[PDB]
RNA sequence: AGUAGAAACAAGGCC
RNA sequence: GGCCUGCU
């Protein structure tokens, strides 16, 4: 038998219309191809082609790269789902573990530990919402917390009443009703969804200080790691010792506290959204630490009210309202709290040598939102620990490949070697390996917190320029074909995100300090 | 003092700490709404990069098509799709000369495969655009629907069970006056010749999500089922060809890519003497897919298949012939909002041809105005170039031809170049006695690339001295450096099931320790964090804790019931015995000797109602879409336990007019289960033949009853009962 | 890329003084090697080892591209080849002999 | 008896009768994969989202007659509402743990005989002897190596006939294995697994894994042996080497 | 309002 | 008010 695959009919005519411009049939084109032999045709067209088609190499020197321009506009605002630098903790000193316990009872017990409650009043308005709604929501939360305190056994999860206050605060019945085009065509206002470049905003100095204090040590251990199989190999012992060193370095770090806060908050929010889709739910922000003395402790930052969460797509938004205690007066950096409503709820007395301070104690209240993807990715914030400590362990291994011996202990104790991890007005400041660990952990945590497309684009297009600059510093005669194009590609990612703008400022500082 | 991590690069080289520059710990960007805008923008951009071509109107589809081939040579560095037929034919000829026997051999193996390939091979594919319903559906479903429609219309050659016969039927369908399709809202609708042609030549456009590394979103395309067989054969030929080319890196993995990159850099630099300078270009190609004309792929394949049986040439040429006339569906549509009346609306994309432009903004208004002339029956003709890397391997072949065209035998000059090409990305090592020689070599390479419709992205490319470069997120600095930030997203619970997730997590940790140079202490930390997240996700806590969950009661009673609690699986609330030495052992086997026999038997019980196995392909294979790469499959070691359940399905089909698909699913699955019970090898080896179900089932009932009496439980009473029941079903099938 | 040349060594009295200087082509410093031993940390730029603290001062002129080591009240135990470095890059060392 | 009886019951109803009559054997695979269920793009997100629901997993109908509808306190274990496109019913994860504390028990003595590869790995590691860790730069060079340490010198297709004749002796067809190595393998794995009742498909899959040779490209430094490659993560690192000798040697 | 960012969510459909 | 769905 002979296999027959014949092109005929319409499919043949299509073959006659898929040839070069000056061919009439597939038969003729195939005959030409079979009869074709190389006779120096690339050279002829290369000679005839215009010489303006070139890839001239522009030398890259120390004076070539210019600082990246940052956008100008109103200062950048806060985007986090919870307070990071201005958080306050009410504690009970209980022996329970992280997941162990019941949320509502722990929150009520922690809140009863504080005395000095005052009738709440407006301090700094939202500037775009209805602050009285926030005030009434706070008082409602307090009242219903007492209502739970009265009854027999604290419920594991509580549902709140759907008053107009939280109906507005949670954005209920505000989605436009879906209709058919044939019924709405004469409406003049009918147009596309607003699709334009985000608003431009200039960097502010608050994000820098927030990152600075996100890398600082603390008086608690915010990581209680799980169990592993007992180490049997010497390499396993080395790994365990290294891991213990890093845990001692990073556990007492605000980055770990932020990691735990985000993980717990997002886990609770996702579980409540998946379970109580319809009805508004109360969730106290809880985080459990261990003191220097070793006594376990619980901490209550505030409360989250989750709203209707009928989330179908990964981008669908669940709205909630977050309330958090703090002592930082919002009258000093108002531009950082554009979307917050801040009340005055009490006074706190912390033991200090200056008599006793008797500071005010405010409540930051805001309406925020998330999505299934955002919740899932925020509940995997513990991989920031991985990223950071993998980088540090790569450093240690690379250095130990030079000296034939493990170099961890002297790195962590002697602290002789230091890396540039920041710049002071005096100059570049270097810190021990532990400070590098904390700095990288904070960088990863902020990447996970302020994640956005701007961050990805800037990261890629700035890694390109970083590689070029590294090649320059290595004396490898780097060259570029269109550096202005790369600069324009980098500068289009900087729009309004505080984190990416801070990264761009850091990159400019690195260029200024480099190229010398 | 202000902390600044970037300053760390002043002491640690950039590549030794490049992992810090990968923000892969946050949510990747996602698209929210329609992808119609991106589709229209891509169509217009592809058509305007070839504006100087010549216009024609297809006599079959009636759509306007633009042919830029052999068009005017470019006079600027902007992207251009004006590829020259003679130049590319000469490049392929030189490729053949440098590698004699490549095309003939590759065609021989491809001919073998094509003439022995089966239809079922088309089911092994992800979403495909079913034209019977004008929507994306699983490959198997679309194939079944198309086969049903063909059989209803009279095209039954595919009953031979051969993919070549299926393609013969597909082509024969092109010459039919009137086909018939089914729609549910069942209604039988008639499609004329032109409508069916456009439905078979069209592509479905969507928006790509979870794409890290760029601020703007892109659009991707999915073809139909009529054209996927030709694409399969063409890609088989291209893969067989590239496997014989060491300059290609597309048909290999990552480690092979690194090995070939190291080999080529060492070859180029080492052979270079002290007088010759060497430079590496880390090049990316701008608008790679939009500038590759299918007609040029037709030319390349017809040159490859010279002196071959004409049927082979025809079957391999059908694919580019259809791509040259390919159409693209605009997309989902556009959603409008009216705040004055507080409402929203969703207009399908098919109305873009006639809908007024008052609702659209300036950018979208202009895009629609520019794309309207190409709109034919709600879809836009996209002849000039490929949409999204459907011919990856042929593009790699063209790039490898360009790379080989500078072997110093065709350059005819002191300078020369080599390197590695993987579609849309390349590393080019060019050597020349002086900087002028390097400049001339790179200029000529760029010029030759522009003669083949390939453009080099000057903004994303840079040249330095050899020894430092990048290639597909692999940073080479006197040796490849591990990143570990590309695999970070794969350190969580995969989402298959409990046992599968555990095994996949431990295996991923192991692999990233082997390949991506993950440290021991870091690996231990990853194991701890993964175990924590696993327990918190599946509500399976240690059991000795007081963490109240929806599953903490049964777990606690199982804990208190067990005597040797060290053998309990983490899924059942037991301790974790994993460590760096135990990352290559399944959990069940690591705890086998510690389990109590009662719990061991209850766990690994074949009669459990949870374990379900469908086919040999889906036993222990998990499809994990890696970050910054195409979808990939992994073999994970796991023991079939009661924890190997499969999760719930979507269940939203119940509210759609396509609700009868579930009844058909149930009936097909019942019949398949009956056949499997009749033919146990149905899953492991897919049955072949031309008979129908009931014939085989009844006849095997005859024989098995017979022989199982000749020794077994059956009795004469039962054997005769089965024989006459077989006769009963026979007469039932008669009527 | 970085080359380093030390100057200012020689024969000196005990209780004498000596100014080492290292010209370069980054943090800098000074290490020393006695005939019977490997490397000993002296100074880095500031930090000084126990055996030389208060006696010796490290300084640098970034405009001259030079790092200096001002040694005072020298002991016979300071007798070593003093090597300058940059950070991977090491000088050839300058002989200091105290007696 | 039963099998032909549900066959007749299926043929009783017109739609299934038509499906059985017009559908040919070759199309078996197609219709078996015919489904409306799309393959998940983000499995982790939905696994973390579905497990927060009640009745998130699926199980055969038989579960309704082995496990009670509710446990001691009344937490529901299974529901009678079937899945989307199957006769299986959606059930809660507790029904898993319940099955592991009061479900039927069997004799799992033969699982070690089936899952030969994994238990051989465990035995090899249990008797291994570690050594000192030496810190020095390792020149990892990339090489093609065989990962499976129990491959019987057979390819996929070469051992597929052996596997069928071991598990499905009647569907072998024309093939009768010529090589005597295959003869002995068939004899051994036939007499060893003569009454094992795990599943034909899993038995075939594990026999394929054990006998079929598989190869992959990996960065290695030393070793190169099959037994030394499975522990390549534990013996070789970036700057450290851990001497190891599996229990086999 | 809010989330978010080149288009969307701020429940959908069926009676 | 009653009931259905949450990648179709």
């Amino acid at each position: 038998i002979e296999e027959r695959f014949e092109i005929t009919g319409t499919m043949r005519r299509l073959a006659d219309q898929s040839l070069p411009p000056n061919f009439s049939s597939l038969e003729n084109f195939r005959a030409y191809v079979d009869g074709f032999e190389p006779n120096g045709y690339i050279e002829g067209k290369l000679s005839q082609m215009s010489k303006e088609v070139n890839a001239r190499i522009e030398p890259f020197l120390k004076t070539t790269p210019r600082p990246l321009r940052l956008p100008d506009g109103p200062p950048c605002s806060q985007r986090s789902k919870f307070l990071l630098m201005d958080a306050l903790k009410l504690s009970i000193e209980d022996p329970s573990h992280e997941g162990e316990g019941i949320p509502l009872y722990d929150a009520i017990k922690c809140m009863r530990t504080f005395f000095g409650w005052k009738e709440p009043n407006v301090v700094k308005p939202h500037e775009k919402g209805i602050n009285p709604n926030y005030l009434l929501a706070w008082k409602q939360v307090l009242a219903e917390l007492q209502d739970i305190e009265n009854e027999e056994k604290i419920p594991k999860t509580k549902n709140m009443k759907k008053t107009s206050q939280l109906k507005w605060a949670l954005g209920e019945n505000m989605a436009p009703e879906k209709v058919d085009f044939d019924d709405c065509k004469d409406v003049s206002d009918l147009k596309q969804y607003d699709s334009d470049e985000p608003e431009l905003r200039s960097l502010a100095s608050w994000i820098q200080s927030e990152f600075n204090k996100a890398c600082e040590l603390t008086d608690s251990s915010w990581i209680e790691l799980d169990e592993i199989g007992e180490d049997v190999a010497p390499i396993e012992h080395i790994a365990s010792m290294r891991r213990n060193y890093f845990t001692a370095e990073v556990s007492h770090c605000r980055a770990t506290e932020y990691i735990m806060k985000g993980v717990y908050i997002n886990t609770a929010l996702l579980n409540a959204s998946c379970a109580a889709m319809d009805d508004f739910q109360l969730i106290p922000m809880i985080s459990k630490c261990r003191t220097k003395e070793g006594r376990r402790k619980t901490n209550l930052y505030g409360f989250i009210i989750k709203g209707r969460s009928h989330l179908r797509n990964d981008t669908d938004v669940v709205n909630f309202v977050s309330m958090e205690f703090s002592l930082t007066d919002p009258r000093l950096e108002p531009h950082k709290w554009e979307k917050y409503c801040v009340l005055e709820i009490g006074d706190m007395l912390l033991r200090s040598a200056i008599g006793q301070v008797s500071r005010p104690m405010f409540l930051y209240v805001r309406t925020n939102g998330t999505s299934k993807i955002k919740m899932k990715w925020g509940m995997e914030m513990r991989r920031c620990l991985l990223q950071s400590l993998q980088q540090i362990e790569s450093m240690i291994e690379a250095e130990s490949s030079v000296k034939e011996k493990d170099m961890t202990k002297e790195f962590f104790e002697n602290k002789s070697e230091t890396w540039p991890i920041g710049e002071s007005p005096k100059g570049v400041e270097e810190g021990s390996i532990g400070k590098v660990c904390r700095t990288l952990l904070a960088k990863s945590v902020f990447n996970s917190l302020y994640a956005s497309p701007q961050l990805e684009g800037f990261s890629a297009e700035s890694r390109k320029l970083l590689l070029i600059v590294q090649a320059l510093r290595d004396n490898l005669e780097p060259g570029t074909f269109d550096l202005g194009g790369l600069y324009e590609a980098i500068e289009e990612c900087l729009i309004n995100d505080p984190w990416v703008l801070l990264n761009a400022s850091w990159f400019n500082s690195f260029l200024t300090h480099a190229l010398r | 003092m202000d902390v600044n991590p970037t300053l760390l690069f002043l002491k640690v080289p950039a590549q030794n700490a490049i992992s810090t520059t990968f923000p892969y710990t946050g949510d990747p960007p996602y698209s929210h709404g329609t992808g119609t805008g991106y589709t229209m923008d891509t169509v217009n951009r592809t058509h305007q990069y070839s504006e100087k071509g010549r216009w024609t109107t297809n006599t079959e589809t009636g759509a306007p098509q633009l042919n830029p081939i052999d068009g005017p040579l470019p006079e600027d560095n902007e992207p251009s799709g004006y590829a020259q037929t003679d130049c590319v034919l000469e490049a392929m000829a030189f490729l053949e000369e440098s590698h004699p026997g490549i095309f003939e051999n590759s065609c021989l193996e491809t001919m073998e495969v094509v003439q022995q390939t089966r239809v079922d091979k088309l089911t092994q594919g992800r979403q495909t655009y079913d034209w019977t319903l004008n929507r994306n559906q699983p490959a198997a479903t679309a194939l079944a629907n198309t086969i049903e429609v063909f059989r209803s219309n009279g095209l039954t050659a595919n009953e031979s069970g051969r993919l070549i016969d299926f393609l013969k039927d597909v082509m024969e369908s092109m010459d039919k006056e009137e086909m018939e399709i089914t729609t549910h809202f069942k209604k039988k609708q008639r499609l004329n010749k032109r409508s069916y042609l456009i439905r078979a030549l069209t592509l479905n456009t969507m928006t790509k999500d979870a794409e890290r590394g760029k601020l703007k979103r892109r659009a991707i395309a999915t073809p139909g089922m009529q054209i996927r067989g030709f694409v399969y054969f063409v890609e088989t030929l291209a893969r067989s060809i590239c496997e014989k080319l060491e300059q290609s890196g597309l048909p290999v993995g990552g480690n092979e890519k690194k090995a070939k990159l190291a080999n080529v850099v060492r070859k180029m630099m080492t052979n270079s003497q002290d007088t010759e300078l060497s430079f590496t270009i880390t090049g990316d190609n701008t608008k790679w897919n939009e500038n590759q004309n299918p007609r040029m792929f037709l030319a390349m394949i017809t040159y490859i298949t010279r002196n071959q049986p004409e049927w082979f040439r025809n079957v391999l040429s059908i694919a580019p012939i259809m791509f040259s006339n390919k159409m693209a569906r605009l997309g989902k549509g556009y959603m409008f909002e009216s705040k004055s009346m507080k409402l929203r609306t969703q207009i399908p994309a098919e109305m873009l041809a006639s809908i007024d432009l008052k609702y659209f903004n300036d950018s979208t208004r202009k895009k629609i105005e520019k794309i309207r002339p190409l709109l034919i029956d709600g879809t836009a003709s996209l002849s000039p170039g490929m949409m999204m890397g459907m011919f990856n391997m042929l593009s790699t072949v063209l790039g490898v031809s360009i790379l080989n065209l500078g072997q110093k035998r065709y350059t005819k000059t002191t300078y020369w170049w080599d390197g590695l090409q993987s579609s849309d990305d390349f590393a080019l090592i060019v050597n020349a006695p002086n900087h002028e020689g390097i400049q001339a070599g790179v200029d000529r390479f760029y010029r030759t690339c522009k003669l083949l419709g390939i453009n080099m992205s000057k903004k994303k490319s840079y040249i330095n001295r050899t020894g430092t470069f990048e290639f597909t997120s692999f940073f080479y600095r006197y040796g490849f450096v591990a990143n570990f930030s590309m695999e970070l997203p794969s350190f969580g619970v995969s989402g298959i099931n409990e046992s599968a997730d555990m095994s996949i997590g431990v295996t991923v940790i192991k692999n990233n320790m082997i390949n991506n140079d993950l440290g021991p202490a870091t690996a231990q930390m990853a194991l701890q964090l993964f175990i924590k997240d696993y327990r918190y996700t599946y509500r399976c806590h240690r059991g000795d804790t007081q963490i109240q969950t929806r599953r903490s009661f049964e777990i606690k009673k199982l804990w208190e019931q067990t005597r040797s609690k060290a053998g309990l699986l983490v899924s059942d609330g037991g301790p974790n015995l994993y460590n760096i030495r135990n990352l290559h052992i399944p959990e069940v086997c690591l705890k086998w000797e510690l389990m109590d026999e009662d719990y061991q038997g209850r766990l690994c019980n074949p009669l459990n109602p949870f374990v379900s196995h469908k086919e040999i392909e889906s036993v222990n294979n998990a499809v994990m879409m890696p970050a910054h790469g195409p979808a990939k499959n992994m073999e994970y070691d796991a023991v079939a336990t009661t924890h190997s359940w499969i999760p719930k399905r979507n269940r939203s089909i119940l509210n759609t007019s396509q609700r009868g698909i579930l009844e058909d699913e149930q009936m097909y699955q019942k019949c398949c289960n009956l056949f499997e019970k009749f033919f146990p090898s149905s899953s492991y080896r897919r049955p072949v033949g031309i008979s129908s179900m009931v014939e085989a089932m009844v006849s095997r009932a005859r024989i098995d009853a017979r022989i199982d009496f000749e020794s077994g439980r059956i009795k004469k009473e039962e054997f005769a009962e089965i024989m006459k029941i077989c006769s009963t079903i026979e007469e039932l099938r008669r009527q | 890329q970085v080359q380093l040349q030390e100057s200012g060594g020689g024969l000196v009295q005990p209780g004498g003084s000596l100014r080492l200087s290292c010209a370069a082509s980054y943090a800098m410093g000074w290490y020393r090697q006695v005939p019977g031993k490997e490397r000993e940390l002296v100074a880095t730029i500031t930090n000084f080892a126990d055996s030389a603290r208060g006696r010796f001062t490290i300084s640098r002129g970034n405009a001259k591209n030079t790092v200096y080591l001002q040694m005072n009240n020298l002991k016979p135990e300071d007798t070593a080849v003093y090597y300058c470095w940059s950070r991977e890059t090491w000088g050839q060392g300058t002989q200091v002999t105290v007696s | 008896m039963e099998r032909i009886k549900e066959l007749r019951d299926l043929m009783s109803q017109s739609r299934t009768r038509e499906i059985l009559t017009k559908t040919t054997v070759d199309h078996m695979a197609i219709i078996k994969k015919y489904t409306s269920g799309r393959q998940e793009k983000n499995p982790a997100l939905r696994m973390k989202w579905m497990m927060a629901m009640k009745y998130p997993i699926t199980a055969d109908k038989r579960i309704m007659e082995m496990i009670p509808e509710r446990n001691e306190q009344g937490q529901t274990l299974w529901s009678k509402t079937n899945d989307a496109g199957s006769d299986r019913v959606m059930v809660s994860p507790l029904a898993v743990t319940w099955w592991n504390r009061n479900g039927p028990t069997t004799s799992a003595v033969h699982y070690p005989k089936i899952y030969k590869t994994y238990f051989e790995k465990v035995e090899r590691l249990k008797h291994g002897t570690f050594g000192p860790v030496h810190f020095r730069n390792q020149v990892k060079i990339r090489r093609r190596v065989d990962i499976n340490p129990g491959h019987a010198d057979l390819s996929a297709k070469e051992a597929q006939d052996v596997i069928m004749e071991v598990v499905f002796p009647n569907e072998v067809g024309a093939r009768i294995l010529t090589s005597e190595s295959q003869l002995t393998i068939t004899k051994e794995k036939k007499e060893e697994l003569q009454d094992c009742k795990i599943s034909p498909l899993m038995v075939a899959y594990m026999l394929e894994r054990e006998l079929v040779r598989k190869t992959r490209f990996l960065p290695v430094a030393g070793g190169t042996s099959s037994v030394y490659i499975e522990v390549l993560h534990l013996t070789q690192g970036t700057c450290w080497e851990q001497m190891y000798t599996p229990g086999g040697e």
